């Protein structure tokens, strides 16, 4: 009762990758293993009976025990021959379609796997006629299509403008954000996760108002961390920093009256760190400047020696002045000044017209076109001291700096975790906060796949709209799986589908979700092929290999072909595919109106549409999900509206008359 | 209609009355630029809508005018305005809308929708009259804030040039009524309301009172009072109020409150003043 | 003879916004004159007879005088209520098809001038049904969509992988590359601008090798500059800047023989500068440091007193190891150590076990963890001199660096225009190097819009592909204005359409042209929609509205409706606008096959189509231009090239037989 | 067929051959990856194809492998590689393909394209033979040299990684022929070059040489004589060249030479030792 299969494995720099096969069966696979454990336990999982490996397979002890070993050599493991190779036996120029284009290092595994194959059957296979990647996080994935289609940190274009990410992140600190846009681009599967969240932004929704202004006040915590590792942190950063430990009494307070152990363990991860405020209070002056090198930084009384220096240096402006007014008293020259020069050092100047006037004791320094410069030895033995006491003082408070770090790297490891504590925070503070002004309601969870919304909408679209968003109904599970989407252009489409990809994600985040119920069961992977040839029909293959019963799957008007009649048939055996084999969890959008057959023929379909009503030279979209199909194509209406001439528009309507009283 | 705040009291009025649980307010640039109240409550049908703007009119229309004392106060705004209304009634039908000179066909829920850009278009002064933005918004916030707390059961989302600035939930069914009252009047208020329930027979005292011990001249704007919901504001019931601080503790500085009168409908009376005069002396002590 | 008109104006901080109107006719027009002498000369040009301006209007000077004069409110000129009033004019919701969305200031004073009329007719105006833009730069040319879609600069996902510019762009230093960018995005029609860059690329095709080994070593001039007007130049920019100096008697003696009046301009222009050369040679050491701070900059000679300094200075390295030596054999203590420390300064320093043998002069300084260190007065007199003329002599390297930049910046005019020079140099002559490496020709111009191509190449494309790439031929002219293009997906339709936009390009830069032999004729402006509803719609309005006789247009498989029929239907009353009307140069591929029966019926129209060919289990594109239309729809052989199993396209096949046997 | 120059240099006689005028090259990685000569003179038909690569089934082909002396070279090479072929002939045709074990069309101009993959698939020495990338290119770009000495006809054009090394244009009709030699040898040779041209009755030599006054060790690795086009080097040639050196000037230093010499079919002849050193010491002189 154990399965006879082949494997194959070799090692680069960065990690493991690893190939299996069973030759009986035609199933192939592909993983990545990054790290030694994962690689030890996926060697049990699978049970090869036969196991190929690299000569430059440095860490024997993995593999020395186990039974069939074959010694490679090197050359077998080559990534654009494994391409080619595996390029010839399906019948393809890339490996888009299969989803394993990103993977090279599984990839050169599967090419030296192959070419032993071949030696030891001498026979075609066309039973093997595909391959997929075993992916590690069964807490879940999203495609390269998906991750930029939505729009949730990036734009299409490129920019970071109008996405959901901005309407979402109305955070008070950078490290907020930063750990936001990590949870979004990381969805947990986690039952038990994602119910700390739940309880947290219901029991927090009260303090939202009392709580974020103490937030604002911390600065860039994070990224303070990383130049303290470095040994180049500045003194502006330990202003903000000094500040936000002020704030953690403060916060102490406010966080142990919210009845929630997400909550508590959170607050003493945060923890307030009394001592260190305290040593910041009194070794730094309240406002230090931006660099090192300007001194002014560590406040006196701190340090003893500190003080004395600053001494012979603020000895200096008291100094100066009694020598101005004695000399000058003296003399009877009023145009006497004493000025400072980086280069020449201090003087005593005396204009062109009383030069000839000046004291016996007067050394000349410096000469200029309307002044003289003089130099006395009570200046000059004044002016070594300052210079040399400034020096001292400023390297001394140089040293000192350098010292500080030396007593703060013994606490880093507790600090970094406060930080991790404070980001997750500002997370959490900003979703209770939208949770409440935006209207979200509390979801469920369900055993197995399906979704069922209560006036669902589009949170970025609602409110940015300038008119009523129109909220749907969604009713979809294993019995009603698949929904074929007729009507118009701007009815809906799009964004009837695109507003359950946005609503799903913040259900798997914790997060409360724009409706006024959500029920929602498992998925495993979320695929997406919208609308900009080659291009569309690849990416449709690629979901089409890897999708399951817990598969989300958006398609957006594919199955354009390169006439009329090729495109539709297509997309009829797409969708049979889906729904008979796969029985993944479906949403068909198309203007091909003959599909509307299927709900009669296919158990788990039915058909939806986007409604609309027609009347004059205009169009009112009613924005509602209706059961049916629409009433007819709408693209004569559409053109109207985005500014076309009527020359051309009156052929249009002519010529369409014809080819409708046809048939 | 001299200020906003005015064209704003009349079709506040006008969703209220319509049975309306959710007022959403969106405006921009004091009032000038746009204005757009929605009420979800009773819409106005097909019918209805057209001849609510443009009188020997009435001729073949057969006293549809009746259902329509809102639809007067549209007449004398529209004129005035380049107008675009929108709104559906509650039985299946689709939104209907007009606009500037072409009525046709939209999408809308139950309910009414308005739009109206700068009032005066025709007029050269009226619109150069107009005092400042923020200011004016100051007065649009302060009718708001006074006919929020007339009706708490009604929804009230508020905002200003993108800025989104109020959100004043509806009180369900006996529900918890602090959320309101912090949200309407900040934190301050809140903290030191002391509650005054107070009753003899036809009149009612109902409301709240902040503590004169720790009262602050930023907590003494807000001094309403409302007679059957409606704000009113007379001499005599000052008086009963601002005695009342004056014999608990000597510091007679300005009061912080809120309350509500309930009687039966007579013009106008001396138990008024005593009876509001114990009913708060009652409560600091 | 001459007009009648309506004008409206106003201004903003930037410029002036301006608007023409002939109520007659139905023309409605707009501009954005940039500065005042173009403002006076629009104003002549157009000649209205009645004017309304905003009582704001600062500048009465251009107007006072002229006919017809109607002072206006401000309130008139608002941009939204413009926006709003000509949205409910044209029936739109916005005014992007128009072409002017981007032109705020002209719009605002199209919105006055609306009011206006409204209420002197009080009539309706039918009869204005649009608006278009009058245009400053009459040299050059292009929307939005072209300017990504080609991917000039910048690959459509954002980056700059693999652009036209990644291919051409191996120029030698950055100030190179930026200047072509901006030319790129700048192709120029006045004919002898073209005549220059023509003759100099053929003058310097043989010079390549010479050169561009000199042209490197100049390094990035440019981004220099400015720091010089900012008062932040470094000492490694000098040291680049100097090499580059001493190249440019070298360039002088290879440029002298290149045979062109361009040429001869440009190497005087460059220069040598010998004077400033000699300056820095002298005035530096040869490699110096990235700072200013750590001295070591200035050379010996230049400046007596800097030596001076540095003598006190240098007398260190001499007198620090007598010492050493001296006390280590006095003593007998062979750990005995001169050392330098920032905080206490210089020291001698003995082990912990050897600290009790020291003599009784040595004064304690400093007590450590495995030594003690002393101080004596013969180190102590030296530390002094040594700390205070190393400061003197640092201080003064400062200040000699700060006064270099008041004796160069009188040449800073010379100086600016210098390196404009050189840039526009290894622009060029990287240039004649591709066009003789990637094998080009000379192409001419002609009086009326037409294009002639002999064996016309796509320049990224053909190299980068490892395959023959299949050179086309191209004939157009006012009498073959239109080509219908027939075919497959990857035939080769958008290559061969996107070569064309490419290849003329180059032609408007002046450069050299992948094939035998090149004639064109003058193009006004360039369009561009390419498959990402809406989208689509909106953006074919705008190259109707604005397109001319001499436009290019590139129509990339337009015409999806939302059903079958009416996207059709409109593609082929949108042609005949183009084709009877307009007369521009325009290449529509699509898919719809009807459309080839226009050729017969439209003068100025031919059918032309990418061949393939089918047979066995394969299918090969000959990738050749020929007279005709496609042979069928290739849709089902497109799908299983994207990587589809074949249960799916065994069904589709089948399906699609059904359906062709129907009618 | 032990290196890839040696694989190099058979395919590129066998283009040249067929009357080829422009022969492009790309390479990758030392010719171990990629490997592709692509010329555009005379190609093969379809049915030449198959059966130059696979042998008792030549008992119904009938004599087609005669046209194919190339043909031959071929199956040496292609038993141990990965071979994958395409080419066209020039009347009216659709190009053709073969692989790894199956053959079919392609798009192809009048010519031939050949591509190698990766070799030795079951030695385990034949492969740890690999010398290093770098320097099995530096063999191939002197092996490239040779020939595009040979032949001043043909365009070649080189490439390697991606990156484009070398572009030797072709000579037109008694043309410019300095503009080639400066390309294959660079500036330092160019520089200096001094042309020779002699003949007496059946010999002659053409060719050039550098001047000995101011040669450096590195213009001297550039030592090359042709007989009628095909490359030698014995030792009486070296001797006439190397006394002519000497014999002008003392500095007897190692020559920069290429040369050409052209004969009556032979294997070789006294006056071609006398014949080659006065050709030499005349044009020093
Ligand atoms: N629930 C809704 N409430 C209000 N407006 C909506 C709603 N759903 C969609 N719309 C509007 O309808 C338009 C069309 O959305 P969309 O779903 O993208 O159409 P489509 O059929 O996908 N065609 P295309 O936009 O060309 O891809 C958008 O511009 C929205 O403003
Ligand atoms: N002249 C040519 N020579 C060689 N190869 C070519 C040529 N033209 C196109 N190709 C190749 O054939 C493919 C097809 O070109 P393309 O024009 O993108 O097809 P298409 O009609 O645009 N299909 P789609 O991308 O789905 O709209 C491209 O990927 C090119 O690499």
């Amino acid at each position: 009762r154990q399965d006879n299969l082949l494997a194959a494995i070799w090692q680069d720099s960065k990690g493991f990758g690893y190939a299996t096969l069973d030759i009986s069966s035609g199933r192939f696979r592909l993983s990545e293993p990054a790290d030694r454990e994962t690689m030890a336990a996926e060697l049990q999982r699978t049970n090869p009976a036969e196991l190929l490996y690299a000569e430059d397979f440095a860490e024997m002890s993995l593999i020395e025990g186990r039974r069939g070993l074959r010694r490679r050599p090197l050359w077998e493991f080559e990534i654009d021959t494994a391409r080619q190779q595996l390029n010839l036996q399906f019948g393809t120029r890339d490996l888009v379609g299969f989803g394993v284009e990103n993977a090279p290092r599984g990839l050169s595994a599967a090419g030296a796997l192959l070419q032993y194959a071949k030696c030891t059957q001498r026979t075609t296979l066309p039973h093997i006629r595909s391959i997929t990647m075993e992916r590690e996080q069964d807490s879940i994935i999203m495609d390269a299509a998906t991750r930029r289609n939505l729009e949730i940190t990036q734009n299409l274009a490129g920019g970071a403008e109008n996405t959901l990410a901005s309407v979402l992140d109305s955070t008070v600190t950078p490290m907020g954000s930063r750990m936001l846009k990590r949870w979004l681009h990381m969805p947990v599967r986690d039952t038990r996760v994602l119910l700390e969240r739940q309880q947290t932004i219901g029991a927090l929704q009260d303090f939202t108002a009392g709580l974020q202004p103490v937030l604002r006040q911390v600065g860039d915590l994070e990224r303070i961390l990383a130049r303290l590792a470095l040994r180049t942190a500045r003194p502006r950063d330990l202003a903000r920093m000094r500040h936000a430990f002020q704030q953690l009494p403060e916060l102490r307070a406010q966080l142990e009256t919210v009845d929630s152990a997400p909550v508590q363990a959170l607050r003493e991860k945060m923890g307030e760190f009394a001592e260190l405020r305290d040593l910041l209070e009194r070794a730094i002056i309240d406002t230090p400047p931006v660099l090192v090198r300007d001194g002014g930084v560590i406040a006196s009384g701190y340090n003893e020696e500190l003080d004395e220096w600053r001494a012979l240096a603020d000895g200096a402006t008291d100094y100066l002045e009694r020598l101005e007014v004695r000399e000058r008293e003296r003399t009877g020259l009023d145009t006497l000044k004493v000025g400072f020069n980086a280069v020449h050092g201090y003087y005593i100047q005396i204009s062109r017209g009383q030069s000839h006037l000046a004291p016996i004791n007067y050394m000349r320094r410096q000469t200029l076109k309307n002044a003289e410069r003089y130099i006395i030895p009570e200046l000059k033995e004044y002016e070594d001291k300052v210079l040399t006491s400034k020096g001292k003082a400023l390297a001394l408070e140089k040293q000192l700096y350098e010292e500080l770090f030396d007593l703060l790297l013994p606490h880093l490891e507790a600090l970094q975790q406060s930080a991790s504590a404070l980001a997750e925070l500002d997370v959490l503070v900003n979703l209770a906060e939208r949770a409440y002004t935006l209207n979200y309601t509390s979801p469920t969870f369900i055993d197995k796949p399906g979704i069922r919304i209560t006036e669902g909408r589009h949170p970025v679209v609602e409110q940015v709209l300038n008119e009523p968003f129109i909220a749907n109904p969604l009713n979809l599970s294993p019995q009603r799986r698949m929904l074929i989407i007729t009507g118009p252009n701007m009815g809906g489409k799009s964004t009837y589908m695109r507003q359950t990809a946005l609503i799903a994600l913040m259900a798997y985040i914790g997060s409360y979700v724009p409706a006024q119920k959500v029920e929602i069961g498992p998925i495993d992977r979320i695929f997406t092929r919208v609308g900009a040839f080659m291009v569309e029909m690849t990416e449709t293959a690629n979901i089409l290999h890897n999708a399951t019963e817990y598969s989300l799957v958006l398609m957006d008007e594919i199955g354009r072909g390169t006439s009329t009649y090729d495109g539709l048939s297509l997309a009829w055996a797409v969708a049979e595919n889906l729904a008979n084999k796969i029985k993944a969890l479906t949403l068909f959008a198309t203007h091909y109106f003959e599909l509307t057959q299927l709900p009669e023929k296919m158990e788990g379909v039915a058909n939806v549409h986007l409604d609309a009503l027609e009347h004059g030279d205009t169009i009112a979209f009613m924005h509602s999900v209706q059961d049916g199909a629409a009433s007819k194509s709408y693209g004569l209406a559409v053109a109207a509206l985005a500014g076309v001439p009527k020359e051309v528009i009156k052929r249009a309507r002519q010529k369409l008359r014809e080819l409708e009283s046809i048939s | 209609v001299e200020r906003p705040a005015s064209v704003v009291k009349e079709l506040v009025e006008n969703s209220l009355d319509a049975g309306a649980t959710r007022i959403d307010i969106d405006i921009e640039r004091g009032g000038a630029k746009l204005i757009r109240i929605r009420d979800n409550g009773s819409g106005i049908k097909k019918d209805e809508l057209a001849l609510a703007l443009a009188i020997a009119s009435l001729d073949d229309l057969e006293a549809i005018i009746s259902l329509g004392f809102r639809g007067e106060a549209l007449a004398s705004i529209s004129s005035v305005s380049r107008l675009t209304l929108t709104s559906r009634t509650a039985e299946q039908q689709e939104a209907w809308q007009a606009y500037a000179v072409t009525v046709k066909p939209a999408a809308h829920p139950v309910g009414t929708t308005l739009e109206v850009l700068d009032l005066f278009y025709n007029t050269p002064a009226r619109r150069k009259f107009l005092r400042t933005e923020k200011t004016e918004f100051n007065h649009i916030d302060e009718i708001i804030r006074r006919i929020a707390l007339a009706r708490f059961d009604v929804t009230i989302n508020l905002s200003h040039n993108g800025k989104i600035v109020r959100q004043y939930r509806a009180v369900p069914e006996g529900g918890q009524k602090e959320r309101r009252l912090g949200a309407i009047l900040g934190t301050a208020f809140l903290e030191q309301a002391l509650a005054i329930e107070w009753q003899h027979g036809d009149l009612t005292l109902r409301g709240w009172v902040a503590d004169p011990n720790h009262t602050t001249p930023a907590l003494a704007e807000i001094q309403y009072f409302y007679v059957n919901g409606r704000m009113m504001r007379d001499r005599l019931i000052n008086h009963a109020i601002r005695q009342a601080y004056e014999d608990k503790l000597g510091a007679d500085q300005q009061p912080a409150f809120v309350l509500y009168l309930e009687i039966d409908p007579h013009q106008v009376s001396r138990l008024v003043h005593d009876f509001i005069y114990q009913g708060v002396l009652s409560v600091l002590q």
